[PDB]
């Protein structure tokens, strides 16, 4: 029995950047724009979406 | 194969270099906070036992 | 009073291959619903629950 | 913590009688049994192109509401993602974009129990040649040009925390009227009367002076939570404060007026 | 259903159909012309376009 990783998420704010593969097993990757990130310490960061 | 006995395998119990694929796949955010939501198929370990 | 409410999507099918024909490898964890039906005069309406 | 909407200075006259005017008519509460629990947004083109040269409602999101098409064609043209509505990304799709489909396009927000509603322009244009389409803010306005056909998207994002969905317990909107005592700083007054939304009204210190500080029955209502003090007396002297908060609406107000026991002259 | 027009160029076109004997007739700005090959079955046989 196996467990998946969750690791923390990397956040660009109000910019660009691209994914990158792992050499880890049955790794995946993938990027999203237009994120609504939000937190108990409230909007991460600042930029209109 | 994803869903089937053995779908994780390597060479010795603790190797560092590994090789499996159980179809994972990313989804996009979807609400207020900061979150990662993954779909992954059942363990096959736990489906042959 | 009506209200927005959440439900689950849950891990979408794997769609095979077979001639004239489908083949699905369906997972779920829960007690679902599936249901489809020929889109021609034939209603072949099919249901059906699917627990693991 | 609330803000100050302004300060007066009271020349309060003893003995005649003074009047606050603190309310206002969007505080107002709704009288239904049933008071508004959901809110609206709508897409609305005003394109010139057309001889009638009137504005069309492309489409409306209601909350907690289904997508409803006013027409039979934006349907598939018109894409508004529903898990948006939590984002607040109000934003407006098109497949295909005809020469008479260009225009001015406006997104609108509206809301009945809170009676805040807001508005935000866009221009549309399409070209034959793509050499020419490319997006341009004028401050008051942005222009997208687009070949004819192509997809376009056109943002409508207010990221405001009323917007979006939160379904907090309705505070009774509290109302607090606190008189400074005589000879006493701003911010050290003592609650005189406090109003909530349900209507119920607590009262402080005397009763007299309760009765002779004339409020309206509906000021809970109505929203006129002016206070009129009748038979002024030296002990009325000090700055008053009229405190409002809408924890749903999220409103947070404050009035001070100077009220000085001035003998007549 | 339309295009450009030079002295003796030559363009290309998409189209379907709904037999293998791919022979027909198609037109040309007003002139028409006979046109004729055959079609082979797919490897997918399943899509719901
Ligand atoms: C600000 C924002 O949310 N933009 C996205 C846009 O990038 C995407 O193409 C569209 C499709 O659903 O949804 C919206």
């Amino acid at each position: 029995k196996f467990h998946t990783v969750v690791p923390s998420p990397q956040v660009k704010c109000c910019g660009s950047l691209e994914c990158k593969a792992s050499s880890k097993a049955d790794y995946t990757c993938r990027v999203f724009g237009g994120v609504y990130p939000f937190m108990w310490g409230g909007a991460q960061c600042f930029c209109d979406s | 194969n994803p869903g089937a006995f053995g779908d994780i395998q390597a060479s010795s119990l603790d190797a560092t270099d590994i090789v499996a694929r159980t179809d994972i796949r990313l989804l996009k955010p979807s609400v207020k906070n900061i979150h990662v939501p993954y779909t992954q198929a059942v363990s096959g370990y736990e489906m042959w036992k | 009073t009506p209200t927005v409410c959440p439900v689950p999507l849950a891990h979408t099918p794997t769609v095979t291959k077979w001639f004239k024909g489908i083949t699905l490898h369906l997972t779920a964890t829960r007690p679902t619903l599936l249901t489809t039906r020929k889109l021609g005069l034939r209603a072949d309406a099919t249901a059906e629950w699917i627990t693991g | 913590n609330s803000v100050v909407v302004s300060v007066l200075n009271i020349s309060a006259t003893l003995g005649s009688q003074a009047v606050l005017p603190c309310k206002s008519y969007r505080m107002v509460w709704t009288q239904d049994r049933l008071n508004d629990r959901q809110r609206v947004v709508h897409w609305d083109v005003y394109s010139t192109y057309y001889g009638d040269n009137k504005m069309e409602r492309l489409c409306d999101m209601y909350s907690a509401g289904d997508q409803r098409v006013y027409s039979s064609y934006n349907q598939g043209r018109i894409f508004m993602p529903q898990n948006a509505f939590t984002d607040g990304n109000f934003s407006l799709v098109i497949k295909d974009v005809a020469e008479s489909d260009g225009g001015i396009y406006s997104c609108n927000l509206h809301h009945h129990y809170c009676h805040l509603y807001e508005t935000v322009k866009i221009q549309l244009d399409v070209t034959k040649k793509a050499k020419a389409a490319k997006e341009y803010w004028d401050g008051e306005k942005a222009v997208i040009v687009a070949l004819e056909g192509s997809t376009v998207m056109l943002p409508c994002v207010n990221r405001n925390q009323i917007w979006t969905e939160r379904h907090s317990e309705e505070e009774q909107q509290v109302v607090h009227w606190d008189r400074q005592p005589p000879g006493v700083p701003h911010d050290r007054a003592d609650r005189l009367i406090d109003l909530y939304a349900s209507g119920e009204r607590r009262s402080y210190g005397p009763l007299f002076i309760r009765q002779k500080m004339n409020i309206t029955d509906t000021a809970f209502a109505l929203g006129d939570f002016s206070l009129r003090i009748s038979e002024l007396e030296s002990a009325d002297e000090g700055t008053y404060s009229c405190h409002l908060h809408h924890h749903y609406c999220g409103l947070h107000e404050r009035r001070i007026y100077q009220v000085f026991v001035t003998e007549p002259v | 259903a339309t295009t450009h027009v030079t002295a003796t160029g030559s363009i290309t076109l998409h189209f379907s159909t709904s037999s293998p004997q791919a022979n027909f007739i198609v037109s040309l700005c007003g002139k028409k012309t006979t046109c004729n090959a055959e079609c082979k079955p797919p490897a997918d046989h399943i899509i719901g376009e």
